[PDB]
């Protein structure tokens, strides 16, 4: 009784990327300032 | 691939274009009559996009034809068990390429190649 | 319950057949129309091999392809093996009227031999000997 | 009429390897080629009086 | 009932006195 | 849903594909207009530079960018300042396009083109651009 | 109240099969690679 | 699904005979 309709979406881009790690070993600090 | 004719596609086009002159031209305070800078080059390539699209959709539809003959053959049971089987096979298949019917031959490989696997239910 | 195929079927079988034939007839080919039309139309988009298709389109494919089977004038379709071998409006024919009837005379009279329903029995070199599927699968095992 | 009969006239002298050679590699020709449009028909028509028929047919057996 | 349809023959074979 | 551009979508959703062109034209450019509007209104107030803003007003504005994105006829805009970057018609000219805008077979298969003429500097031009491949060229630096 | 009407199925053909076992002793190991 | 699309190119190459 009804006849719906799709749309088609705009493609998007923000760089490819792996997936992340669990753990992520990142820098011990915070801030500028050493 | 949203429109099924060369017609509806003029038409939307023509639409959007009436309504974005005026959408755009209300911002700046601009009064419309006062856009046409390179309408060649955007013709030649809608109506090249739209041309590809239309070529492939009829390939598919004979793929399609083609499908349902080779099912439509393969069911009948006293040929297959007949000592008659592949002559008839390959004369179709010869008769279809000699026709252009089947486009291009990576089609008459997969073709093949399905057959095989078909004929063993 | 506005749909032009979704009352239909439930009028059908209310009413039941106390209508004409025509009624029915349209009653029923509905549906079957649409049925045809969405299969066709999914099965256009597919692939053709199935060596390059996913698991779920290939599930797909294989539940919906069946449909389209047709069992019972296969011969009819298929008769066109006098190419692959070789390299009339009904009274031509014997054993059939005019009306589709058979005619008796020249079966009782001429002592013919068999009746060609179809084209391909005059002459004929294509052979196509009737078998029984059971009597070849003991024979191959 | 149309003004795309002389693309017939030279599309039509082409040996069926030529047209098949052209297709494969995709950079001329398929919607003019005056073949495969007569296929699409003839089989379309053979495939639904064909489905009809075998459809009355059964029914009547059953 | 109706187990499974006749295929069509393409010709049949008859007999005489 | 009294709204008047809101009132689109539920008909959109109920019609549906029974519709002519026009009218889905309107139906489905209503929104877009107003949300283009909208966007260039918001860019319009802030700075150029990302070193002048404050956070809030940096995420606000990477997110509402994309908007405004175009990413399939860039060629034939940024043709124009490559000519005068090196240096310093009605169709018919063109060979190989018919006036109804399809190929022509006849000088295709007789004349021997080597090139089918999309747009300007397919006449001569020195200028190159030759397509790449985005995985080559990034296997090349690393 | 009414005259009901059946509807004559769809043939189907799936090819015979004899009835499966329970115990099913199939291969140990799943895997193309031994 | 859909895919990214493909940008218009700037002019073809073809063969012949």
């Amino acid at each position: 009784c009804f006849s719906p309709k799709i749309s088609t979406p705009k493609p998007s881009v923000q760089a490819p990327e792996p997936a992340p790690l669990s753990e992520e070993v990142a820098s011990v600090d915070i801030g500028a300032e050493s | 691939g949203e429109f099924r004719t060369r017609q509806d596609m003029e038409e939307y086009r023509h639409q959007r274009l009436q309504d974005a002159a005026k959408s755009y031209a209300e911002e700046a305070g601009i009064n419309p009559t006062d856009f046409n800078d390179n309408i060649t080059d955007r013709n030649i390539a809608i109506y090249g996009s739209f041309n590809k699209y239309f070529s492939k959709q009829s390939e598919e539809t004979a793929m399609l034809n083609t499908r349902i003959e080779m099912n439509s053959f393969l069911n009948d049971g006293d040929l297959m068990r007949s000592p008659e089987s592949g002559k008839t096979f390959m004369a179709y298949l010869r008769d279809g390429l000699t026709t252009a019917a089947i486009p291009s031959d990576q089609r008459a490989r997969e073709v093949i190649t399905q057959t095989v696997r078909d004929a063993i239910q | 319950m506005c749909e032009p195929v979704s009352i239909g079927l439930g009028i059908m079988s209310v009413a039941g057949a106390t209508m004409s034939a025509s009624q029915q007839a349209k009653a029923e080919g509905a549906a079957i129309d649409a049925q045809n039309r969405q299969a066709q139309e999914m099965i256009k988009q597919m692939n053709y091999s199935d060596a390059n298709l996913k698991m779920q389109e290939r599930d797909l494919k294989e539940q919906q392809m069946a449909e389209l089977t047709e069992t019972t004038l296969n011969g009819i379709r298929n008769q066109g093996v006098r190419a692959a071998v070789a390299e009339d409006t009904v009274k031509e024919r014997a054993g059939i009227t005019e009306s589709y009837n058979r005619d008796y005379a020249a079966i009782f009279g001429n002592r013919i031999a068999n009746i060609e329903n179809t084209q391909s029995a005059i002459r004929g070199q294509g052979k196509i000997i009737k078998t029984s599927p059971l009597a070849h699968a003991l024979n191959v095992a | 009429t149309r003004a795309d009969e002389r693309s017939n006239e030279i599309i039509r002298k082409l040996t069926p390897q030529q047209r098949r050679e052209a297709i494969q590699n995709g950079t001329l020709l398929y919607q003019d080629d005056p073949y495969a449009m007569e296929a699409l028909r003839v089989k379309t028509g053979r495939n639904a009086a064909f489905a009809v028929d075998d459809e009355i047919n059964v029914k009547i057996q059953n």
